[PDB]
Order: structure tokens, then C-alpha cells, then sequence
């Protein structure tokens, strides 16, 4: 396929911070690498010889639900370079590394994980990248890292818990600005393993509107993950920023 | 109707051809080829009629500014043998100053 | 949308979510038919029956002559989708919600709404027919 | 007279029958209760009117 | 009118090598096949 | 041949075993690797039997 | 001696009828570093000739 | 501690600050051939793999950068081009690839179809009439 | 009038029509069709378009 | 170190019965490396690890990718019983039972993973 050594060109995608790398017989998605020359989880990276220190990392959509959503055609993702992002469910920091690279050096990414060994991997990734800070605590109890997390602009949620809506509800009630963007990744098989997927997504969107967001988009990222859906909402407003 | 005919009713009729003693003259013109010819010739006659109307209703005292920046068709008398009624179009080549020719010739 | 095979809505499974329109609600309490019981007898299946704030607002905008229908509408055991929009126009609220998610069965009786949701694919329509309910475009009943 | 828009909200789904009695908590600030006509009483907190 | 005398620019034009002529022939072939393909696609879509 | 591929796959298996042991211990030990090297030498004698 | 070191750009420009590079290692020499643009080119020629001498 | 300043007072942006400063396209003719290829890649993989028909008026973007895939640490025996195939330009890779005979064959078929009856056929008919 | 063997065997007709109607389904929406292949990620094999959003606007 | 240890009362035996059913249905993968590859490819619907293995680091490395990819993983304390349930005639320590689009085994999987998600 996209063999190592093929020449591609790199154009900027519509979102602020993601690039699309097109070339030859395969077009793929990439983000600007923050630390050059050192891959995180063995991903392919693209080198550009500017007329060195600039390189891009190829984003695996089958492995990261956010990349799956952006190829699925989200209207927006709310995370411009420089915008603080609270990431819930930061298991081993792959997608978190990508989000930190999108946000860049002036912002921050607050990776909240829970399992200790995935926490060790996340500690390694945060020693490498200087704009992500790691927090190993149970996301159901935000009174633990209320001393660490300031008012972020985006909340990513990648937890599959039956209490997913309540988890994002309390974390947004404590750490999200007025009109605060969030993305949630909903897995129907874990939310209600008996129910059909469209009904599960409708139930979760209604639970979020009870928990005071306003849903603006919902897509079923079907050619990359079965029975998933990415739901984009805004906290306590209708527009995103102000 | 359409279910009230047999397949032998629906069977297509074959198209005959030019006789072999006359194949050298070209293809035998049937109805479809004839319609192609009629459309082409009627279109060309339509455009020629519109041009004749224009050349008749030409005002002899018009003045644009392309008339200051082009080389008009003239006549057979002025243009000589190489005279088509069209105005000569700019090929894009031009007259080059001596300095630039020195530079190009140094490169050569 | 997910779970949609050429205008066959695979997503609807018992328990059926059935949306109520004001017209269907008024005419069923007129025709003296228990709402959940008759709907369960019509679909042979468990239903949860939902009523929006727009439908409740139209029943309340109608005068006190519909106090009995208002009480039956506010029967407590039924879910209530609160709406986030302005005009409180129940037809556009129902059609917008159905176009968004497409899981519910619309229960209505007026021919304008009936045609307006027959235009979109894959939504069954329940309507009163003076003896019982009648479901229109559901493949499993 | 342009900006007189007095109506704020409606405390949840309301009752089945009519609201025939109600009373506030003179000690607190957001505790209210309403007793309807069918014989159900409800206690609402005014911060969350859902 | 098609010019007949060779201009100085046409004379001083450089000859082009094997790799570049191969790439030019390849681009000609790919562009032609693209044109015929897009014409057939537009004609079928017009029929539908 | 085939012996090179066979012993190479076998050695890769034993290498991954050593890696997971030495990583997921806290302060690892040596005798598991000694036992594995003994198994490698015994497979070396087994392929010498040929 | 002027275009020592710029051989790749020189021969590509000459075989493509481009404009040849103005200087080579004489750039990172000191004395041409005080000039700017066209005076830098003229100092480059003059320094090449005197270096040959 | 406090020095005299130097007065340095004597269109489209050069670097997109919001995308970490991607340079503007230096439109070399090799880059133009590469961009023709990238708009034309529905024809390159001849029939075996189709792509989403992205066709604008101008196929050059306003911001690009030519790059190369470095390496996958999980795949390095077949997911890595050899030295004799690492070509500098994408179109050089395409010409070094296979099916160039297939392109030539299809091109000859289209050439025959387009020279079907245009003028050589009419010259032939005129000679057969005059003989 | 003449008919086909697909018309002569009523099971095969509802096999051939279903497979054809399954093929049309992949042309409008998308089917999961397995995750990443065993070879690894070889790029989004058929194009990436920038100006296309495909989310259900709530 | 195996904190999602399955308890004695019949949850372990429901797990073993489901594993045997999946082995008959051929929707099952045995072995440490095959579990690792199925989890990496993302076909794994659930994964069970033995807790009485020789040193626990193997069935400790499987939960790392398991937690990275968010699959339900449990520990059953008997590798010989795991082998006798898979039907191997040798001791397995890692079983990843995958997902299809149509069975009743999928319903049994849904019930079982609901129980183990309650366990975690
Ligand atoms: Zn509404």
C-alpha cells in the first residue's frame, strides 16, 4: 500500500491543524509532529525537506476514533491550535499524542486516564511532549483533578462506560467554558448491549440534552468502526466560541 | 400494448447494405446518416445567414478601440495574395530589445 | 442513517417508541380507547409512548373544553421529550425529530402530516380507525 | 413596553390534575412544594426545574 | 496565421533528454485516457 | 534451508517471552532466562540430532 | 576560482540556459560579506581575479 | 541597557500560521506534473481502485510540501521500497511501475477510435473514387 | 415470450436479486466490511475529500 | 496484579461454557500470540486469561493492549480447565473470542461482558 519511500505531497485539510497527505495510490491523514524524528507508537511519519525539523505523523483511523470521525466528515472539531482540550479516557496516549500535536505548543492537552500501566505509557508520552499533562485518576471523580484542570475549551470523551453521560456531565459541569465544545465517542455494544444502535445513540443524545449540552452533529463512523457514533455538542450555548 | 405482441413481433429488421459491385463509392447513406448530414448543413447555413445579415446591417462609421489596437482585414489589393477576410491574430512573439538578445546569446 | 436497508427501518424493535400528535390524542380520547393498551394490542408488543412539549402546548392552547384530553395526556407513566426550538409548531417539531433520528412511530390522524411523513422513508404511522388503531407501514406486524 | 417579557419557566412537567395548593420554604430559598388535585404532592428545587 | 520562418527562440530551444521525453509521453497517454473516460461518464449520466 | 527459519521462529518466541517477563516484573530475576537458554541449547542438540 | 564549489547549479543552469550562479566559496570569504546585492556580485568578480593573481 | 532602535519601516500570507507554517507552492514544472498526476489518479491505477471524484477548476492548491514516508516500525520487509525503486518524483515512480504497456495499449485503442473516419478515411475514399 | 434461467428457478432469482441489491447498498451508504486488514494500515485506499461533511445535522 | 479476578460463584463456569461454545462455533482464538493479534486487529469481542500461569507477565502484557483498545478482559484461575474447555488437549492461557454479525453466541457474549463490566 502506502509503502515507505513513496513520495507524497502534503496539503492542509479544512480543519485548523490537520493535514491531508495525498500521493500516488493512497491518500492519508496526518498531523504536524511536535518532537521530530521520534515516533510514539511505531507509526509511519512523513519527512519534508524544507528549502529536517518538520515532519508529520500518519494518523491511523482504525485505531483512533477522532481520526475516524474526521475522515467520516465532521463539520467541525472545535480544537484549533492553542485551545485547551480535556481528554477523558486517555488510554496509552496514542490519540492523545495526536491531539497534543494538533493543539501545539501554546495550548495544552489534559490526558485523564485510569489504568496504571496505560498510565506508565502515558507518563512516557508526556515526558516526551511538553504540552500534554497526564492525570491518572478515575474520571468519575473530578474532585481529584479539580486542582490541576483549568477551564478547557474542548472535552473529548473516549470512555465506554454505562455511566458515560453522567461522567461527561460532571466533568463538563466542573471544567468547561461557556459554550464549550465536546465530542463523545459512543459504542452501542457497551451502552446497551441489547438495544439497536440508532436507538442507543438517540438515548445518549437525549441524556446529554438532559445534562445541559446542545447536540449539533452526530455521525455513524461506519467504514472504520462498527456500531460506533461520534456526537458533537456545545455546552450551554448554540454557537461554539462566543 | 407491450405485453400484447410476441417476440417475433419485437424482432428487429435487418439493415441492407451497399451492393458489392458498388462498394468503392463509400457507405450507403440511410436515414440516420442523412439526418447527420441535414443537421450539419443546416447549422452551417444558419451561421452563414446570420453573418450575411450582420455584413448587410453593418454601419459604415463604427469606431471601437480595437480599431486602434489591431490590424484590420483590408482588401485583396492591400493585403496582396495572402488575403483571408479574417484579421490576423497575435502569435505572441514580439520584437526584442538589443540588451535582452545579448543576454540570451551569452547563454547560448 | 445506520440500520437502514433501502427504506426498511431495521432499527425499530419492541419496545416501540411511539410519538403522539395532538390530533391522534384528541380523537383517541374521544373514541374512548385506552391509549397504551390499545397501542399494545395494535402492535402486539411493548411500547413506550412519548409526547412532546409542542403537543402538550397545543393541547393546552386549546381551551378548557379539552380538559379531559389534557389530563389523559399528562398521565404520568409516559416519557416527555423536551424540545429545543422556538415556534412550538408540533408538526415541524415531529418531522424534525423524526428526520434527525428515525426510530419512532408517528401516531397521527391529519392528512397533511400523514403525507408529509410519508414523503420521508422508513417511518410507520399509527392512526385511529373508529374501532382500534391501525398501523400503516410497519413490516413486522 | 418593548422589553416586558415576564414569563420565565414552567416547573417541570407539572401535575396530572390542577395545582390547588403550594408553599415555599421560608427558611431556604429554592425549596418549593405543590400539592395537586388528585392527591399527589411534589417537592421541587428551583435551581434545576427539569 | 501559422508562422513559417523559424524564430530565434525556436532555434535556441534546447533538446530534451530521454527521461523527460518518457515523462512527457506518459503524461500525454494518461491525459488522453482521462479525457475519453470523463466523456463516456458524462454521456452515460446524461442518458440517465 | 528450513532449520534456520524453524530456529528463528522458535528464538523469536522465546525472545518475546523474555521481554514480557523482564518488563512486567518489578525487579526481575535471572533464572528464567537461564532456563530458557537451557531450552535453546537443548533444541540446538535436537537439531544436531539430524 | 569565482565559481569553485557551485558546480552543480552552474552546470545545471548552463545546460538548461538558465542564469549561472554568481559565486562559490568566495561568499563565505570575509571581504564580500560587507556588501549587499549587486555590489556583492561585483566584489565577487574582483576578489576572484585578485585571488587568482 | 537601552540602545538606539534601528528603523526597519521600509498581499497573500507567506506561511499559514494556523497550520504551523506550511510554505506557499513553488510551482516547479515537476510539481505541476505531480499535481496533474494527483488529479488524474483515477486513471493511473487502471480500473483496479477508484477514488472520490475531487475536481476543482485549479488543481494546484495554495499551500503544499513534497514529502516521503519514512518508516513503519511494525512493517519493514515488504512495506519499504528498495533503493532501485525510490524515485524522486511521483510520476517517476509511476513510470517505473508496471502497466505502462497497458496505458499504451488503451491509448492506441483510443487513437484508432478517434482516427476512425476523420480525414485519412476520407483521403482513402477520394483516392478510390479517382482511381 | 422468452425468459431466463434466473426466472426459471425461484430461489436463484432471490439470490441474484439480493446480491445485486446488496451491491447497491455499498454504493450509497457504507458497510463495515472488516476492520483494518492483516497487512496493516495502507492509507485511506480511495481518496480523502476536504469540503465534504457527512454528519446528520441535529 | 490481576485485579479483575473472576469470583468463584458460577461466573467462572459461565465463562468456561461460553468459551467451549465459541470453540465449537469456530469464533474463538487460542494462545497468547493469537489473542494479541486478534486484539490488535480489533476482532476481539472478549478475552479471558488464566491466573495460574507460570510467571504472570504474559497474561499481564495482554491487558495492556486490551486496555488500550478497550476490550473486556477477565482472569479465570485455571489454565488446565481453560484448555479442557477450549478443547485443545494442551494448556492454553489466553483466549480471545471474537464477534460475528449473526449468532446467539453474540447474545451470550453480550450478557457475559455486561457481567464482567459490572465486575470491573
Ligand atoms: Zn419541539
Amino acid at each position: 500500500g502506502a509503502k515507505a519511500g513513496k513520495k507524497v505531497i502534503v496539503e492542509p485539510h479544512r480543519h485548523k491543524g490537520v493535514f491531508v497527505a495525498r500521493g500516488g495510490k493512497e491518500d492519508l491523514l496526518c498531523t504536524a509532529n511536535l518532537v521530530p524524528g521520534e515516533s510514539v507508537y511505531g507509526e509511519k511519519r512523513i519527512s519534508v525537506e524544507t528549502p529536517t525539523k518538520t515532519e508529520y505523523r500518519i494518523w491511523n483511523p482504525f485505531r483512533s476514533k477522532l481520526a475516524a470521525g474526521i475522515l467520516g466528515g465532521l463539520e467541525t472539531i472545535y480544537m484549533k491550535p492553542g485551545s485547551k482540550v480535556l481528554y477523558l479516557g486517555a488510554a496509552s496516549g496514542t490519540s492523545v499524542s495526536h491531539v497534543a500535536d494538533i493543539v501545539g505548543p501554546t495550548g495544552a492537552v489534559y490526558a485523564v486516564e485510569f489504568s496504571h500501566r496505560s498510565g506508565r505509557d502515558l507518563i512516557n508520552m508526556a515526558t516526551r511532549r511538553t504540552n500534554v499533562i497526564p492525570i491518572v485518576e478515575d474520571a468519575r471523580k473530578p474532585m481529584a483533578y479539580r486542582m490541576l484542570v483549568p477551564m478547557v475549551d474542548v472535552i473529548f470523551a473516549d470512555v465506554a462506560q454505562p455511566d458515560q453521560a453522567r461522567i461527561v456531565g460532571i466533568n463538563a459541569r466542573l471544567f468547561l467554558k461557556q459554550g464549550g465544545g465536546l465530542l463523545i465517542s459512543i459504542k452501542a455494544s457497551c451502552i446497551d448491549s441489547t438495544a439497536p444502535p440508532e436507538q442507543v445513540f438517540a438515548s445518549e443524545v437525549q441524556k446529554l440534552r438532559e445534562d445541559k449540552f446542545f447536540p449539533k452533529e452526530q455521525l455513524t463512523l461506519e467504514p472504520y468502526e462498527r456500531d460506533h457514533a461520534m456526537v458533537s455538542c456545545v455546552y450551554l450555548q448554540k454557537e461554539f466560541e462566543g | 400494448m407491450s405485453s400484447l405482441r410476441h417476440a417475433i413481433q419485437r424482432r428487429a429488421h435487418k439493415e441492407r447494405a451497399q451492393p458489392l459491385e458498388r462498394q468503392r463509392l463509400g457507405i450507403l447513406e440511410k436515414k440516420k446518416d442523412y439526418r447527420l448530414r441535414a443537421r450539419d448543413y443546416k447549422k452551417k447555413q444558419a451561421v452563414l445567414k446570420s453573418l450575411r445579415q450582420k455584413a448587410a446591417e453593418r454601419n459604415e462609421d463604427e469606431f471601437y478601440f480595437g480599431m486602434m489596437s489591431r490590424k484590420g482585414p483590408g482588401s485583396a489589393l492591400t493585403r496582396g495574395k495572402g488575403f483571408t477576410g479574417t484579421v490576423d491574430g497575435d502569435r505572441g512573439n514580439k520584437a526584442l530589445s538589443v540588451e535582452t538578445v545579448r543576454l540570451l546569446k551569452t547563454q547560448d | 442513517p445506520s440500520s437502514m436497508f433501502f427504506e426498511h427501518n431495521e432499527a425499530l424493535v419492541p419496545p416501540y417508541n411511539v410519538l403522539v400528535d395532538t390530533n391522534f390524542l384528541s380523537r383517541t380520547v374521544g373514541a374512548k380507547l385506552p391509549l397504551l393498551e390499545s397501542a399494545m394490542d395494535c402492535l402486539y408488543a411493548s411500547v413506550n409512548i412519548i409526547i412532546t412539549s409542542c403537543v402538550m402546548a397545543e393541547l393546552e392552547k386549546l381551551g378548557p373544553r379539552y380538559r379531559v384530553a389534557l389530563m389523559i395526556a399528562r398521565d404520568e407513566r409516559w416519557q416527555r421529550l423536551t424540545c429545543d426550538h422556538k415556534g412550538t409548531y408540533a408538526d415541524d417539531c415531529i418531522v424534525d425529530r423524526v428526520q434527525k433520528h428515525r426510530i419512532y412511530i408517528v401516531a397521527t390522524n391529519d392528512r397533511d402530516l400523514k403525507r408529509r411523513i410519508r414523503k420521508i422513508p422508513g417511518v410507520p404511522i399509527m392512526s385511529v380507525q373508529k374501532g382500534k388503531y391501525a398501523i400503516e407501514r410497519l413490516p413486522g406486524a | 413596553r418593548m422589553f416586558a417579557k415576564p414569563f420565565l419557566g414552567q416547573l417541570g412537567n407539572g401535575h396530572v390534575q390542577g395545582v390547588y395548593s403550594m408553599c415555599k420554604d421560608k427558611n431556604s430559598l429554592n425549596c418549593i412544594a405543590s400539592g395537586s388535585g388528585d392527591g399527589v404532592v411534589k417537592v421541587w428545587d428551583l435551581t434545576t426545574r427539569d | 496565421k501559422p508562422q513559417k520562418k523559424e524564430t530565434y527562440m525556436q532555434k535556441r530551444a534546447v533538446v530534451v533528454g530521454r527521461e523527460e521525453r518518457k515523462l512527457r509521453d506518459l503524461m500525454q497517454k494518461l491525459t488522453t485516457i482521462r479525457k475519453e473516460k470523463i466523456a463516456k461518464r458524462k454521456a452515460k449520466k446524461e442518458a440517465q | 534451508p528450513k532449520v534456520k527459519g524453524r530456529i528463528s521462529r522458535y528464538l523469536a518466541n522465546k525472545c518475546s517471552i523474555a521481554s514480557r517477563i523482564d518488563n512486567f516484573s518489578e525487579k526481575p530475576t535471572r533464572h528464567f532466562g537461564e532456563v530458557l537458554r537451557q531450552q535453546l541449547e537443548q533444541r540446538l542438540e535436537w537439531y544436531a540430532k539430524g | 576560482i569565482q565559481i569553485l564549489g557551485a558546480e552543480k547549479a552552474l552546470f545545471r543552469a548552463l545546460k538548461t540556459k538558465h542564469a549561472t550562479p554568481k559565486y562559490g566559496i568566495i561568499y563565505h570569504a570575509s571581504l564580500v560579506g560587507q556588501a549587499s546585492g549587486p555590489n556583492k556580485g561585483k566584489i565577487a568578480r574582483q576578489l576572484a581575479a585578485k585571488i587568482a593573481l | 541597557e537601552l540602545s538606539v532602535r534601528v528603523p526597519q519601516l521600509p498581499g497573500p500570507p507567506d506561511t499559514l500560521s494556523d497550520w504551523y507554517n506550511i510554505p506557499r507552492t513553488n510551482l516547479t514544472p515537476e510539481l505541476k506534473r505531480d499535481l496533474q498526476l494527483l488529479r488524474m489518479r483515477d486513471v493511473v491505477a487502471m480500473g483496479k481502485q477508484f477514488f472520490k471524484k475531487d475536481n476543482r477548476k485549479d488543481f494546484v492548491p495554495e499551500y503544499c510540501q513534497v514529502g516521503t514516508i519514512i518508516a513503519g516500525a511494525t512493517d519493514g520487509v515488504s512495506g519499504r521500497l528498495t533503493r532501485k525503486e525510490r524515485k524522486r518524483t511521483i510520476v517517476e515512480e509511476v513510470l517505473s511501475s508496471d502497466s505502462v504497456s497497458k496505458y499504451k495499449r488503451k491509448y492506441h485503442e483510443i487513437q484508432e477510435h478517434k482516427k476512425s473516419g476523420r480525414k485519412g478515411y476520407y483521403k482513402k475514399l477520394m483516392a478510390a473514387r479517382k482511381r | 415470450p422468452n425468459r431466463k434461467k434466473e426466472q426459471r428457478n425461484p430461489r436463484v432469482k432471490k439470490r441474484k436479486k439480493y446480491e445485486e441489491k446488496q451491491k447497491k447498498l455499498r454504493s450509497v451508504k457504507a458497510v463495515y466490511k472488516g476492520g483494518e486488514g492483516p497487512g496493516g494500515y495502507q492509507g485511506e485506499l480511495s481518496g480523502i475529500k476536504t469540503n465534504l461533511v457527512k454528519s446528520v445535522k441535529l | 496484579a490481576a485485579w479483575p479476578k473472576a469470583e468463584d460463584p458460577a461466573l467462572v463456569q459461565e465463562l468456561l461454557d461460553c468459551v467451549q461454545q465459541a470453540s465449537h462455533y469456530r469464533q474463538l482464538k487460542k494462545g497468547a500470540n493469537e489473542t494479541t493479534k486478534s486484539v490488535n486487529r480489533g476482532t476481539s469481542e472478549l478475552v479471558i486469561l488464566a491466573a495460574d500461569t507460570q510467571p504472570l507477565s504474559i497474561v499481564l502484557h495482554i491487558p495492556l493492549i486490551c486496555e488500550e483498545k478497550n476490550v473486556p478482559y477477565v482472569y479465570v484461575p485455571s489454565k488446565v480447565a481453560l484448555g479442557r474447555a477450549c478443547g485443545v488437549s494442551r494448556a492454553v492461557i489466553a483466549v480471545s473470542l471474537t464477534s460475528n454479525e449473526a449468532s446467539d453466541l453474540n447474545s451470550k457474549i453480550r450478557a457475559l461482558r455486561d457481567k464482567v463490566e459490572r465486575l470491573a
